[PDB]
Order: C-alpha cells, then sequence, then structure tokens
C-alpha cells in the first residue's frame, strides 16, 4: 500500500535551492508544459540549438561548423521522418508533445532577453521538433553515428 | 555507466535498491542531463534525462524506477557498395539508385546565406554516402518504422505494475540500451534492450564492419522481439547489474550463457575491470542497507594494479636505475586506491597507458588471458616483465613531463573545476577498475586535469514506503549563461555528500525557494 498520491489543484513549478523544478499540473498536458518551461529556463540556449539542428537547419542557422551534421540528417531523412512520426503519435501523447513545445515557446516569449541571440531564430518550436531531436539522438547519434558510416572514427 | 538493482532478500530491510549512474561527457550538449520532478493527479516521476527530451529516462517514483546503460545494440549496418553503370551491383545485376534533388542554406561569416544543392541517393540498403577515401557506403538503420519511443518510455516509467512495464518494453520502440528495473513489490529486472535485426549468418564483428553491399544475402528485413533478447528477472543471486560489459554476467550465478543467443547480438570480449568490480561489489555483500549500498558506489580500486604490481614490482627492483627502484617502492607502498592523497596513482596510470594502451583496454600485456570461466579474476599477470620495466622507465618520464614529479598527490593534479569552484578529485578511469568514474582529461601547463566524462547523475533509491532516495548532479542543473546552478553541486560531489531527493509534497514545500505559477490550454 503506497503512500497516498498528491492531487494538484493548480499548475505551478516549485524550484528548490539547486534549481531543481518540481512541476505540478492539474492534467498531463499541463505537466509537460511546465516541464518544457523549466527545461527552457535551465538549458534553453542549447535546447533551441539542438532543435534547430534536428530540423536539418544547422548549416542554415550557424554555418560550416554545423554543415556535416546537416548533410547527415537530411540524407537520412530525419526532419521528414520526424514529421511522419509526429503525425503517427496517439492523440493524447501528441497533445503532451505540443504542450512541451508550448512551454518552451512561452518561457522564451516571457524572457526574451534570456535566450541567446544566435538561437532566437529557431523559435517557435513545435511538437514535431521535439520528436525530431529524440529521433536524432536515438537513431542517428546513439545507434548510427555519422563517424561509423563515414569511417571517420 | 553503471547500474545495480538489488532484491529484497539481499537487503537488511527487505526493500529493493536501485542505482542510477550514467557516464557521459561533461561538455557535449545533447548529452547534458537535467533533474526534474513531475506530478499530476494520475502520475508521478522523478529523475534525470538528456536536455530536449520530454520524458525522464532515469526515473523513479513511490512504486518503481529504472536506469539505463549503453549496450551498443547493433541496429545499423554499413554496406560497401560496388558502383557500376550509373548504379550499384546487386545479386549480379546493376540496380538503380533512388534519388531526390534537395537543397539547403549555408550561413556565411557575414550573416547572409548561399543555396547549396544536395542529391540524396539510396540503394535497397538505405541512404548512400561517400567516404574521404572514395568508398561508397549505404547505411541501413533498423526501427525507422517505430514512432513511439518517447511514449514507450513514458508508459514504462508510469507503469502500475511489472507486467505493464514489460508490456510497454515489449513494444520495441526504444532502439538500444541495457535497462534495469526495480519496484516496491520486490521485483528486479535486467533487459538487454533494442531493435536487433534478424540475421541468418555472421557474428557481431562481421556486422559491425563494412558488410558486402552487393548481395541480398546480407539484407535483413526483420527484427527480434523482446523474448529473443537476454533478460533476467529475480535471479537466485538477488541482484542484477551492468557496467557496459557484454550481457554475460548480469547477475551471479549466471542464468544463461553466450550459446543461448545469436552470435551477432553482443560481443564476447573481455569484461572491463570496472565491470568485474560491479559483480564483486554486489555478489560479495549481503544484508545491504541503503547506506552501505551508497558507500559501495564510491569504490575506486586500482584493480589493474592488483593484476600487475605483483609481477612488476619485483622486476623493477632488478633495474639499476635508482629512479626505477624508487618508483617501484612508491608503487609497492600504495594501497591501490584512487584517493586524493595517493602519491603513486598518477605514475601507475602512466605505466598502464603503455601496458594496456591509451584507453587501458589492451589485453596483450597480461600473462593469463581473460576467461568467461573466471569472469572477475582475469586477465592477470605481466607476460613480459622485462618489457614492462622498460615501459615503467618511460612512464616515469611521462609522469614527470605531465605532472612535474612521480609522486604528486592524485588530488592535487586531479581537480573538478566549474566556474570559481575548485575542489580535490578522487576515483578515476573505469578501465583501470574504478567503479565510480572520472575520466580525467590530459593535464594543462600546471599539471592540472579535470573530468571530461564520468559521474553525472548519480542516485540511489530504496523502495520502502515511502521511498527514500539520495543523489547528486556533477555539473548542476543549469548551463545557461550566468546561472548560479552550474557549479553549486561539485563541492558536495568532492565529499560524496548526497542530497536527499524530495518527492513528497511536504518535503518539496519545505525546500522550495522559487515558485512559478502557470496555466495552459
Amino acid at each position: 500500500a503506497p503512500i497516498a498520491a498528491y492531487k494538484p489543484r493548480s499548475n505551478e513549478i516549485l524550484w528548490d535551492g539547486y534549481g531543481v523544478p518540481h512541476i505540478y499540473g492539474v492534467d498531463a498536458p499541463s505537466a509537460f508544459y511546465g516541464y518544457g518551461w523549466a527545461q527552457a529556463r535551465s538549458h534553453g540556449d542549447n535546447i533551441l540549438r539542438l532543435y534547430g539542428e534536428a530540423r536539418g537547419k544547422g548549416a542554415e542557422y550557424w554555418g560550416p561548423d554545423y554543415e556535416q551534421t546537416t548533410v547527415w540528417l537530411l540524407t537520412n531523412g530525419v526532419p521528414e521522418r520526424a514529421q511522419q512520426w509526429y503525425a503517427q503519435q496517439s492523440p493524447d501523447f501528441r497533445a503532451n508533445l505540443d504542450a512541451f513545445a508550448a512551454g518552451i515557446n512561452a518561457y522564451a516569449q516571457q524572457n526574451p532577453d534570456d535566450i541567446s541571440p544566435d538561437v532566437r531564430q529557431v523559435l517557435p518550436v513545435s511538437g514535431a521538433d521535439v520528436v525530431a531531436h529524440a529521433h536524432r539522438l536515438m537513431n542517428f547519434l546513439y545507434v548510427a553515428s555519422p563517424g561509423r558510416t563515414l569511417g571517420e572514427g | 555507466s553503471n547500474s545495480w538493482a538489488v532484491a529484497p532478500g539481499k537487503t537488511a530491510n527487505g526493500n529493493a535498491l536501485l542505482l542510477q549512474n550514467p557516464h557521459l561527457s561533461w561538455t557535449t550538449d545533447y548529452f547534458t542531463y537535467y533533474e526534474a520532478h513531475l506530478v499530476t493527479p494520475d502520475f508521478e516521476i522523478y529523475g534525470a534525462t538528456q536536455i530536449g527530451l520530454p520524458v525522464i529516462r532515469f526515473a523513479f517514483n513511490q512504486r518503481m524506477g529504472i536506469t539505463n546503460t549503453v549496450n551498443g545494440m547493433v541496429g545499423a549496418t554499413n554496406y560497401r557498395l560496388t558502383l557500376q553503370d550509373g548504379g550499384y551491383l546487386y545479386d549480379g545485376q546493376v540496380r538503380p539508385f533512388e534519388r531526390p534533388q534537395a537543397s539547403y542554406r549555408l550561413r556565411q561569416a557575414d550573416g547572409t546565406t548561399v543555396d547549396k544543392p544536395l542529391e540524396i541517393r539510396s540503394s535497397v540498403h538505405g541512404p548512400v554516402f561517400e567516404r574521404a577515401d572514395g568508398t561508397a557506403v549505404a547505411v541501413r538503420v533498423a526501427g525507422l518504422d517505430r514512432p513511439g519511443m518517447l511514449e514507450q518510455y513514458f508508459d514504462m516509467i508510469t507503469a502500475d505494475s511489472f507486467d505493464d512495464y514489460e508490456a510497454a518494453l515489449a513494444r520495441m520502440q526504444v532502439p538500444t540500451f541495457n535497462i534495469v528495473y526495480a519496484d516496491r513489490e520486490g521485483t528486479i529486472n535486467y533487459s538487454f534492450n533494442g531493435v536487433a535485426p534478424k540475421r541468418a549468418e555472421g557474428d557481431i564483428a562481421f556486422w559491425q564492419g563494412l558488410v558486402p553491399g552487393d548481395s541480398s544475402r546480407y539484407l535483413w528485413t526483420e527484427t527480434h522481439p523482446l523474448d529473443d533478447l537476454p533478460r533476467v528477472t529475480n535471479p537466485p543471486g538477488g541482484f542484477v547489474q551492468n557496467s557496459n560489459d557484454p550481457p554475460w554476467t548480469p547477475t551471479w550465478p549466471v542464468t544463461y550463457t553466450p550459446k543461448d543467443f545469436p552470435s551477432y547480438l553482443a560481443p564476447q570480449t573481455p569484461h572491463s575491470l570496472r565491470a568485474q568490480q560491479s559483480v564483486r561489489l554486489m555478489s560479495e555483500n549481503d544484508d545491504l542497507t541503503l547506506e552501505r549500498f551508497m558507500a559501495l558506489q564510491l569504490s575506486h580500486r586500482a584493480v589493474m594494479a592488483d593484476r600487475t604490481l605483483p609481477d612488476l614490482i619485483p622486476a623493477a627492483l632488478i633495474d639499476p636505475d635508482p629512479e626505477v627502484q624508487a618508483a617501484a617502492r612508491l608503487l609497492a607502498a600504495w594501497d591501490r586506491e584512487f584517493t586524493s592523497d595517493s602519491r603513486a596513482a598518477l605514475l601507475f596510470e602512466e605505466w598502464a597507458r603503455l601496458f594496456a594502451g591509451q584507453n587501458f583496454a589492451g589485453q596483450a600485456g597480461f600473462a593469463t588471458p581473460w576467461s568467461l570461466d573466471k569472469p572477475v579474476s582475469t586477465p592477470y599477470g605481466v607476460r613480459d616483465p622485462k618489457a614492462a620495466v622498460d615501459q615503467l622507465r618511460t612512464a616515469i618520464a611521462n609522469t614527470k613531463r605531465k605532472y612535474g614529479a612521480i609522486d604528486r598527490p592524485f588530488g592535487d593534479a586531479s581537480r573538478m573545476i566549474l566556474n570559481d569552484v575548485n575542489v580535490p578529485g578522487a576515483a578515476g578511469y573505469g578501465n583501470l577498475g574504478s567503479f565510480r568514474v572520472f575520466t580525467w582529461s590530459d593535464p594543462d601547463e600546471n599539471g592540472v586535469r579535470t573530468p571530461v566524462h564520468g559521474e553525472t547523475w548519480v542516485a540511489m533509491i530504496e523502495f520502502s514506503t515511502p521511498v527514500r532516495a539520495y543523489g547528486l548532479m556533477s555539473y548542476g542543473n543549469s548551463r545557461q549563461p550566468g546561472t548560479t546552478h552550474y557549479s553549486d553541486q561539485i563541492e558536495r560531489v568532492s565529499r560524496a555528500d548526497f542530497r536527499e531527493l524530495l518527492l513528497r509534497r511536504e518535503q518539496v514545500e519545505a525546500a522550495v525557494q522559487e515558485r512559478t505559477p502557470f496555466n495552459f490550454k
């Protein structure tokens, strides 16, 4: 018999002294929104940069240093597959993904001066972007790295 | 990465114990971990995950928890193509490439962009690339038809029972990783997870290299279901573990052997000394308390030293060079632990770099080779003492070049520095036997080095009622410019002073320092 579960009556993020967010939501989408909000506040610059890369637009936004990854992702059809995977999500879960992205966009909109100038062009992000980054990380970084295919170690 | 799950019968209080201990770069952005807690009326989850991911990979709650470690699941095949007549030779015939004409923009130094064409070609295998040496390679990645990876993790970490957990895991939407599970019911489980292609021939080494791209004989089309993969549930040993080692010693005694699975699923290479330590630390201890569990996680034994100094020291003392004799006596007096005050550890690492290679994984120098029959006590000994002493001679020079002396305190050179916080280091390279890992960088002009990879998110959980858990994040919970939460945990890490993880509302309200109300629709 586990202890009684907490039932939130309002949406709020309670941050502790180490910057750890305790996100309380009245429903699932609300929790994902708060989580996206929190992640943006804590790691926004890099998250936006990564989502930009997952779109296959690293070269477009930041130049030559991101071109190889752009070619790797576009050639493997990552951006388009992400759109398909996004469309193939169950209605409920897709709603959570949208909320997550919404939270990231909201934080950025509320605190524009805290988003690094170089990654502001990435906004707004979508649920599809979220799926794209996760797809890249899993299949095209962990499972199949560009290094192993290109024989560049 | 390390992972431990202990059954009730092996603990003092009768509650399962779980260790989350991923090892990754301290700098690579997509590898940065973030700690968080989500609570709704229907679910609760606490844990860490890579930034950008909407679901927690290393999670736990009042009922269950999981952790992950890399298993290197070979879910992709690189094929060497034979180009001919505008296509590629396949089964004795010239096959045409499928191809679309794409284009992308490239940002210039001045801020403008230029348009660059990009032809995307694919053979029956998959997208085609050309290596610098001119090799034409087609990459075939499995599971490109599995869109539910994020929801699978979500359903796994919020499962109301082990059966529900397995049902979600069985969807096969998570393409890789070893996954360890534990719950308040007392169940523990280890799963060699991933989307593995079904092949009719060839061992793992074959499938990891360039495979012939001119034959349908090597074009797989199906993948293995969960039940075909190595798994262990509530073993007689009372624990499961994995420190990146092949899945052949996930518990002790073992419940299966390499012969029970296809030879292409996992390697049968020597288990690292860290992995050997993992098995010993669990199997050799009983009646575990959360406290003892946590103390064992800090283990930082120079196992490599135990395997080599017995032969090296005597041989070194034969050498007439007073410096070599001094080094040998220094190594002989060492307790073989990677402590901050160790004056012999740095020198030992330098000798080991030569004896076992830069990654410390070389096997050629040992007298007795690794054997699955003695999985935690081999390899052992120094095959060629005379050559090993010459290596020590060189190591002495290398130690002085890097650190300025052969007896510099380990923790004086090894430091963890974030922003303005500079604290002493302890523990070290996993391949030398250290369970707690800090992959120290090369030293700077002052002989100072810091972790480039290693302990990141570390947490130990006891599934009592209510659960009790402690943890730490090496590089803080934020990396945004100017944040006060980047270097605010490393000092505690240097003293192994873990934070009590707070899941209960009462605890959270007592520790809250900032509140962000919000609303969404």
